[PDB]
């Protein structure tokens, strides 16, 4: 049959070999294998082929409004990557969540932990009045927990009572991103 | 709501797509390398036959000017052929997979998606990227677009949550979280396509459990789940398929089920009622379904281990 | 030593003093010996 | 009506901004949008009318296709609200009416003894236009749909015709008087009504409100002077009365050009050149206070135009060529890594209700459905509100 | 001999495979003598299948075009897929394009060139010569050296718009021909490109009946 | 350390200065609170421990409470609380939500309880307006303290004084055998417990002798 | 109140802490508590 070879002989000639020239000499990775995929191959893998005073607070309230520019990093998973307006030992940025109190949000914690959702995600006082991230939050998820010294989040508070500033703080540069330690981790940032 | 049409798209490798390719006519369907045997829906015989490349092309966006059809392979690109003419445009892409494809209602930009969790746009005519929507961090399995909008951009993904887009280069519109996480392993990925409401309001995350909580960007709150009166029977989460099928706009919302190892359920819009399906697992069918599209009364399917199904419905 | 003795000689008494916290008399526990003598 | 960006915020229109993007190089003299504010329109010096869009900022191209455009500027290329058709004007001796969903080969070439200084609709079928002449002291109407053929006015320096929101009654400028009032057609002949000679030479742009309310003008010495609209059979009363006069003449120069921003002149935007300010005045519809100004590039531009449903603003670049676009918001980045972080700013004690903590679930998630709502398909909102603005097709650079 | 082992290596590098590779390895080296392979041709259709029917026809394979297939097997092979209703009709409009439209449009730029020489000649006997009366080229005059004469100045006969150098027409008639210049460079431009779409036609209408065969 | 007053030593912030009056020691201040102290340990008797609505959101939860386990949070959350609610009356014991009553209990007191332990079968009762009255244990310083609830401003009040004004039935006529009735109740189990305190008290005293 | 002024209660509560702080508690009530009555008696 040659009517059909013509088209065949061509085929060989063009499908398998100008498609995978085309594909392998143009990856710039390092040659992915993967499936058909609509065949389930999940490959969901570690190893990635792929490129990697009052108005002294309201001050910090509008002064360091985006010190960090929300992107995603080979660390936890979204690296913030703090870009300006930082220095050592001052309040960053008030961490702000909405839960009043330490038994019964102690108690939302273990309806927390039958999700899975947050077992960090707080931050406790412990005397009362944990408070919240994962219902009004503000900067709260995103500061990651790196075991990188960055950042301390304390409780310096005027007036208020109630104020959490990230008080301490040893002096960063750009695009590294603010790391508070919760009160070794699973970062394996290149510290650990 | 109840017909059956004639089959066929040859039977070879696995029907990975079934778009069902709105200009009323014009059915396509992949044979792999062999790809989009064109079947008019009014004539019903094989035709024109485009075969891009080498790779098996996992989803078919059918355009809205009907000239130029775009595939997505697994190697090095997503492949725009015009259906006409000789494959002038196709462009390099991210360097992961592609999987899923759907064009906005200008047919102006397209949008790829991504096995490294980053999709990116794509001006068609030009033929060039603007900025790329990176708000993941595995795999963006499926991305629609609505009929009456180009702003709502849809993240199907394996991150556990959808990420509404904006239109062109807005990153991270709003976002939208399933449940349930730990439940199957590591964090659950229930997400498998999202295809838009016709009017641009509402959104269908299909579970890969088989249990379709349909959503509203709006109030961030759930609608109604279609549910089967089986309990745990529809988990079919993994065998070689992610099945999905779109609403039938035909007078009332009909919402087709995208039920894989079994014979596809059909919904009503507003109660939770079974509708109008077979027991016809020995043709076309055996175990599963892969991909369901709707341009009218008309409907299409195919399936994976009966490869090749080839429907088209009432 | 008398702790115990004591623990060992408390229930009775507590039983008067339960039984005379009802009406508190200005004649108090003067009712209440007399009683604990008539247990044995 | 607004109709998607409500899964955005809360409303956050926010008509006028200050931020660029900058489009591609062949200069024009004016531009204009789709009346779905889709995609975007200009003509080039070489009379090549690039029709671009605004998502994309890209040239697609349905100009040349076969028989070929006009070499030289146009001046007045305007959109069908149909949004099917297309008129350009030119300064070579024509109209070439296109459609773009055609052949796309002009449909009705016209052509006429002096340039057109511009050319626009009456919007209610093809076979409305009306147009300008360098010469002539008449208003032409040019019909279309019927024949290509163009009629008089039939009166007794022509300049800067416009409709108004009511098709029927067209506005004139600078004939024996300064300015007059044609109504209905000339085709169906009827007469003039009330004319006004308000100030000494021509006028630039007599730019009307979408709602038809306001009525701008671009005088030669220099006062903008807006007027209410007057309607059928309610002829000559209305825009005799001096609604609120801009120009506190000291610091600005002379006025290129004016229009009216989305509906109801809520905000006009108006250019001046010859003071080498670039910066431009969103002034206020009725008070008419100093609003704020755009940066604009030190290149002076020469024509501006706003659009409806995403509320930009676009003008050429007089000098540079490239066309300077407006309003871009910024994206609330704080819902961005977080399904729901509604974020609140201040902490502020959620009040864990009577049955919060009270007990466990207790495997009440999916007893109850409850549904109440629907998700039912688009039933024509206001009853028609649109013909949608379709896209040009091109098949083109296979090569 | 050497040869014969050369046809027998190349030969047994098949076995049923795409060997079209090879087939180009065939005509390459050695390429003087082929008497071989067909000797070895008549035993060896067991593993070159393919290459077998394909050792008769000619060294060259790998184009993409072609006249339609002298297979005959039935009656014009199915009329080449009906015989292109599609491209035909879409694109005889470009030999109307070609030929006819095309060369209209070169002769009304060509009567421009008289359009402008009783205008100039006039001019020689100043006044704007206006546009608007090429258009059947009346130019309508009796002795246009006598009859724009004196006597009228207005142009009576062989009228054009202007009084005197007027710029009321700022006239088109000079250089009016740039607008039929670049009409018919659109011509042009759009004839190359058609072109090469009717070639980007056959380049995917050589493939619709190779797999059409293959049905 | 204080003495005098109505259930006062041990509660929380909401039960504050506008619980003056008589036993209004519901909470209007935040709104997810404590309950307040109850002012007896019942250790082992029985009691007609009676409850009381006072001006009517008006939960206002009741409760059982013990001491080494949780008295922050209402009832439901502690390690071996027993309570019950105002919405359609949902019977809460400790970890669970069981089954709710059939009665109509949305007004003011009717629902007054009994309780009953031995030694070293323990009854409780809901009786709520003399009905749903039911038991189940197994067998559980340190006494029963049955405090009331928070929750957006309760109306919160017990019966501490002789009589029992609606349902006194519990005393000497039924919700349990009569003898074994023990109305040593609420008001009149201070008077006894402190009397056990005066001679506790003696004991320590004589500790200081008994070096 | 029975704490700061219960003590016509208490008079003879500290006799007998006395009492048996004396006296052995040997015959444990039959004449402790009587010897608090002979002090009671007045």
């Amino acid at each position: 049959k040659i009517w059909q070879s013509r088209r065949k002989t061509l085929e060989e000639e063009k499908a398998s070999d100008w498609q995978i020239e085309l594909n392998g000499t143009l990856f710039d990775s390092e040659l992915q294998p993967g499936s058909s995929f609509k065949a389930e191959g999940f490959r969901k893998v570690t190893d990635k082929l792929k490129i990697n005073s009052e108005l002294l607070s309201l001050n910090q309230l509008n002064k360091r409004k985006k010190p960090v520019m929300f992107a995603r990093s080979a660390i936890h998973n979204w690296g913030l990557y703090a870009l300006d307006s930082i220095a050592a030992k001052e309040m960053i940025i008030e961490y702000v969540g909405e839960r009043i109190r330490q038994p019964v949000a102690e108690m939302r914690e273990k309806r927390y932990l039958k999700n899975g959702i947050g077992s960090s995600y707080l931050f406790r006082v412990d005397e009362n009045t944990v408070i919240d991230a994962t219902k009004k939050g503000g900067i709260a998820r995103f500061i990651n927990h790196c075991c990188d010294p960055n950042c301390t989040a304390k409780i310096i508070k005027v007036g208020g009572r109630r104020r959490i500033v990230i008080y301490a703080l040893r002096d960063i540069a750009a695009s590294e991103e603010l790391t508070y330690d919760y009160k070794p981790c699973l970062c394996g940032a290149p510290n650990c | 709501f109840q017909f059956v049409t004639p089959v066929g798209t040859q039977n070879g490798l696995k029907a990975t797509c079934a778009k069902i390719s709105p200009d009323g006519q014009f059915l396509a369907i992949t044979q792999g390398l062999n790809i989009l045997i064109y079947d008019i829906n009014r004539r019903t015989v094989s035709q024109t036959l485009v075969t891009s490349h080498a790779r098996p092309f996992s989803e078919l966006c059918w355009s809205p000017d009907g000239q130029c059809i775009a595939t997505a392979s697994d190697d090095f690109s997503v492949e725009i052929i015009h259906l006409s003419y000789g494959l002038l445009h196709t462009f390099i892409g991210h360097t992961a997979p592609v999987i899923s494809l759907t064009f906005n209602r200008k047919g102006n930009l397209l949008f790829t998606s991504s096995m490294d969790e980053s999709i990116k746009i794509w001006d068609t005519l030009n033929g060039s990227l603007m900025k790329t929507i990176s708000a993941h961090s595995e795999a963006v399995v499926s991305v629609d677009v609505p009929m009456n909008d180009s702003s709502i951009l849809s993240s199907g993904s394996y991150d556990g949550l959808i990420r509404i887009f904006d239109a062109e280069t807005g990153h991270c519109l709003k976002t939208l979280t399933y449940d349930k996480d730990w439940k199957r392993e590591n964090g659950v990925v229930p997400i498998s396509q999202v295809k838009f409401s016709e009017n641009a309001r509402y959104l269908l995350v299909k579970s890969l459990d088989g249990v379709v909580k349909i959503w509203d960007c709006i109030g961030g709150c759930v609608v109604r789940t279609f549910q089967v009166q089986p309990l745990e029977k529809g988990v079919l989460h993994h065998s070689c398929g992610m099945d999905f099928l779109n609403p039938e706009d035909g007078s009332t919302p009909l919402v087709i089920s995208g039920y894989e190892n079994g014979d596809i359920y059909c919904w009503n819009s507003d109660t939770k009622s079974l509708l109008q399906l077979l027991d016809g697992s020995l043709y076309h069918h055996s175990s599963p379904v892969m991909s369901i599209h709707c341009f009218g009364n008309i409907m299409c399917s195919l399936a994976l281990n009966g490869d090749c199904c080839l429907w088209r419905w009432v | 030593t008398r702790k115990y003795l004591n623990t060992n000689v408390t229930p009775h008494l507590l039983a008067g003093m339960r039984l005379i916290a009802v009406q508190q008399p200005e004649d108090p526990l003067r009712v209440l010996g007399e009683y604990l003598i008539e247990q044995s | 009506n607004i109709l998607l960006q409500d899964p955005f915020a809360v409303l956050k229109e926010h008509p006028e901004k200050l931020t660029h993007t900058i489009e591609n190089p062949l200069r024009t003299e004016c531009l204009q949008f789709s009346p779905c504010g889709d995609y975007l329109a200009l003509g080039c010096a070489n009379g090549a009318l690039v029709i671009y869009d605004m998502d994309t900022f890209r040239p697609i191209c349905v100009p040349g296709n076969m028989l070929g455009a006009h070499v030289r500027p146009i001046t007045s290329i305007a959109w069908s609200p149909d949004g099917r058709l297309l008129l350009t004007s030119s300064r070579d001796w024509s109209i070439k009416l296109w459609d773009l969903s055609k052949p796309s080969k002009p449909l009705k070439e016209i052509r006429f003894d002096s340039p057109i200084w511009g050319c626009q609709w009456l919007d209610a079928k093809r076979r409305l236009c009306v147009a300008t002449i360098f010469e002539e002291s008449d208003a032409y109407v040019i019909d279309f749909s019927n024949d290509p053929v163009a009629s008089l006015l039939s009166k007794s320096v022509l300049v800067c015709t416009v409709h108004t929101k009511h098709p029927n009654i067209i506005i004139v400028g600078t004939s024996k008087g300064w300015l007059d009032f044609y109504k209905f057609h000339s085709l169906y002949q009827t007469e003039c009504i009330h004319s006004l000679k308000i100030t000494s030479s021509n006028i630039k742009h007599l730019i009307v409100s979408q709602n038809g309310e306001r009525l701008a003008i671009n005088c030669s010495d220099r006062t903008i002077r807006q007027y209410e609209i007057s309607i059928d059979d309610e002829n000559s009363a209305v825009e005799l009365t001096l609604e609120h006069k801009y120009q506190d003449v000291i610091n600005k120069l002379q006025w290129n050009c004016i229009l009216f921003s989305n509906n109801t002149a809520e905000y006009l935007v108006a250019s001046t050149h010859g003071s080498s300010a670039h910066e431009l005045y969103i002034w206020e519809t009725t008070s008419g206070t100093l609003v704020r100004v755009l940066e604009g590039a030190e290149e002076e531009l020469i024509d501006i135009n706003w659009d409806f449903y995403s509320m930009s603003i676009v003008s050429n670049g007089f000098e540079s060529g490239n066309v300077y676009v407006w309003s871009v918001v910024i994206p609330p980045k704080w819902s961005a890594l977080a399904p729901d972080f509604e974020e609140v700013e201040e902490n502020v004690d959620y009040l864990e209700k009577e049955d919060e903590f009270d007990e466990v679930d207790e495997a009440e998630q999916q007893q109850g459905l409850e549904q109440e709502e629907e998700i039912a398909i688009d039933l024509r909102t206001r009853e028609q509100y649109d013909v949608r603005g379709n896209n040009l097709l091109v098949e083109r650079f296979t090569i | 001999h050497g040869r014969e082992f050369v046809n027998d290596i190349w030969s047994r590098l098949k076995t049923d495979e795409d060997r079209a590779v090879v087939k180009k390895m065939v005509e390459q080296t050695g390429h003087i003598d082929k008497f071989k392979k067909f000797g070895q041709l008549d035993f060896i259709d067991n593993n070159i299948v393919v290459k077998t029917d394909d050792e008769k026809e000619i060294f060259d394979q790998i184009v993409v075009r072609d006249m339609t297939l002298k297979t005959l097997e039935d009656d014009l092979q199915e009329v080449q897929e009906i015989s292109l209703p599609l491209f035909k009709k879409k694109l005889e409009l470009l030999e109307v394009y070609l030929g006819w439209l095309d060369n209209v449009y070169t002769e009304m730029r060509k009567l421009d060139d008289d359009a402008a020489s009783h205008v100039e000649c006039g001019k020689e006997d100043n006044i704007c010569g206006y546009c608007s009366t090429y258009e059947r080229i009346p130019c309508s005059v009796e002795e246009f050296v006598r009859d724009f004469g004196s006597n009228e100045e207005a142009t009576k006969i062989h009228e054009v718009c202007t009084k005197w150098k007027c710029n009321r027409h700022l006239d088109w008639v000079s250089t009016n021909q740039e607008q039929y210049l670049q009409q018919i460079d659109s011509l042009e431009s759009m004839q190359e490109r058609l072109q090469h779409l009717i070639q980007a036609r056959k380049k995917q209408l050589n493939i619709q009946y190779y797999e059409e065969i293959l049905r | 350390f204080d003495h005098s007053g109505m259930s006062v030593m041990d509660r929380s912030e909401g039960l504050s200065i506008s619980r003056d009056g008589n036993d209004l020691v519901s909470v209007p201040d935040q709104y997810g609170w404590r309950t307040a102290r109850s002012d007896v340990c019942i250790k082992e008797g029985m009691t007609y421990w009676e409850v009381e609505v006072i001006r009517g959101t008006p939960h206002l939860r009741f409760g059982v409470c013990r001491r080494e386990a949780s008295l922050e949070a209402p009832v439901g959350f502690d390690v071996y609380g027993y309570g019950i609610r105002d919405i359609s009356l949902e019977s809460i014991h400790e970890g669970k939500l069981n089954c709710v009553l059939e009665n109509g209990s949305p007004l003011k007191e009717g629902d007054k309880i009994g309780f009953l332990l031995s030694l070293p079968d323990s009854y409780l009762a809901i009786f709520q307006n003399g009905k749903y009255l039911g038991k189940a244990f197994e067998n559980l310083k340190l006494g029963y303290y049955p405090t009331i609830s928070c929750f957006n401003g309760g109306t919160a009040r017990i019966i501490s004084e002789e009589d029992k004004l609606e349902y006194l039935d519990q005393i000497r006529s039924a919700y349990c055998v009569d003898g074994n009735s023990k109305v040593n109740t609420l008001d009149t189990l201070y008077k006894e417990q402190i009397a056990e305190d005066i001679v506790w008290d003696i004991i320590d005293e004589l500790e200081q002798i008994a070096l």
